[PDB]
């Protein structure tokens, strides 16, 4: 009888996915993990006094079709999208997730936050803070810029999704 | 004269927007504020740590505490305006550290006396940048100072909070080695907050 929040990780291949989901489950900056890889990771939490239980699909990719595709998009709860601050086209790439997910769970407002990873590569950066804000602005959601390296708003991002899940479920019930 | 404080967030939020709109800050000038949001802690605090003196900062920190004050010549609120930030006890100073509250959590009887004999009715300078909101947000309430800051027209503020990294919400932002007048110190209902209401004279920091 524990609450379980069950977030999906959404962003193209190379965006830090991988690195988030394991910084925030073991502590640890994994670099270059398996690009095909997926896996779901469940650690218990306590979230503002309350426990709960979060679940995270570390998404792959690169072979999921409409039905595998839909099926996670239709379960998950609460969404990640996100795209590395040094790749443009991971940034562009954001609106065809979010797209897709509204799609699917027929809503305009699904629990979602927009992240831009590898705040760490300031040097490389190719997306501006201002864009994305305002991309973040217009879907009416947050936009974070987190850093799977130096763990910068790492457990932010998850916390904060999990509070937008959280929510969701009291207007419901 | 009079003072516009805000009360409804959308109204707060339109303004801002209104007057960013018209800023016309280079990328340069967008990209040293993003850079100022993101360690406002660490350049506030070497500012101060060096009373405002910047010929000892590396050429990439003094590159963009240059842009920084430069950025203000196109950064000027159209109307008197009160602006709200949260301090701790260091603030007053350091012998204020540990001494400030009392063990229930509110403000210490002697301490605040001795705060005002310290600071009201005297002018202050910070060497730092000012960050403040055109709101009292929650991103305060849960410290021991408060601050309204009354800002005249014409005088330099930005709303910043389209290129930040939501440092609360509705941030505002001072130039750097600006004085104050601390006309107020009064503490609140609760008794454990201490409020403190200024009059901003300015910056010494006026390039261009
Ligand atoms: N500098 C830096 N590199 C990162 C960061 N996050 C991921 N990376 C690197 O970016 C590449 C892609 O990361 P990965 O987690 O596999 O991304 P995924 O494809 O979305 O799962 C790997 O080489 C990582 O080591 C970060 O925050 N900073
Ligand atoms: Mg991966």
């Amino acid at each position: 009888s524990l609450a379980l929040h069950k977030v999906i990780m959404v962003g193209s291949g190379g965006v830090g996915k991988s690195a988030l989901t394991l910084q925030f489950m073991y502590d640890e900056f994994v670099e270059d993990y398996e690009p095909t890889k997926a896996d779901s990771y469940r650690k218990k939490v306590v979230l503002d006094g309350e426990e709960v239980q979060i679940d995270i699909l570390d998404t792959a990719g690169q072979e999921d079709y409409a039905a595998i595709r839909d099926n996670y998009f239709r379960s998950g709860e609460g969404f990640l999208c996100v795209f590395s601050i040094t790749e443009m086209e991971s940034f562009a790439a954001t609106a065809d997730f979010r797209e897709q997910i509204l799609r699917v769970k027929e809503d305009e407002n699904v629990p979602f936050l927009l992240v831009g990873n590898k705040s760490d590569l300031e040097d490389k950066r190719q997306v501006s803070v201002e864009e994305a804000k305002n991309r973040a602005e217009q879907w009416n959601v947050n936009y974070v810029e987190t850093s799977a390296k130096t763990r910068a708003n790492v457990d932010k991002v998850f916390f904060d999704l999990m509070r937008e899940i959280r929510a969701r479920k009291m207007e419901d019930s | 004269n009079t003072y516009q404080e805000f009360t409804n967030i959308d109204q707060a939020k339109a303004w801002g927007n209104a007057q960013y709109k018209k800023y016309g800050l280079s990328k340069s000038e967008k990209e040293a504020i993003v850079s100022y949001t993101k360690s406002a802690s660490e350049i506030n605090g070497k500012l101060r740590q060096n009373k405002g003196v910047i010929n000892g900062f590396p050429s990439n920190l003094i590159k963009q505490v240059e842009l920084l004050d430069k950025s203000f010549n196109k950064m000027k609120t159209p109307e008197n305006i009160m602006l709200f930030r949260g301090d701790d006890p260091a603030y007053l100073g350091t012998e204020f550290q540990n001494t400030l509250l009392n063990s229930n959590g509110t403000i210490n009887k002697t301490a605040f006396e001795k705060a005002k004999a310290k600071f009201l009715n005297k002018d202050r300078l910070e060497y730092g940048y000012i960050s403040t909101s055109l709101m009292n947000v929650s991103q305060f309430a849960g410290r021991p100072i408060i601050t309204k800051f009354k800002v005249a027209k014409g005088s330099k503020a930005g709303y910043i909070d389209p290129i930040s990294a939501f440092a609360g919400q509705l941030e505002m932002l001072l130039p750097r080695h600006s004085t104050y007048h601390i006309d107020d110190m009064r503490l609140s209902s609760d008794g454990k907050q201490i409020i403190i209401t200024a009059t901003m004279m300015g910056t010494a920091i006026n390039p261009k």
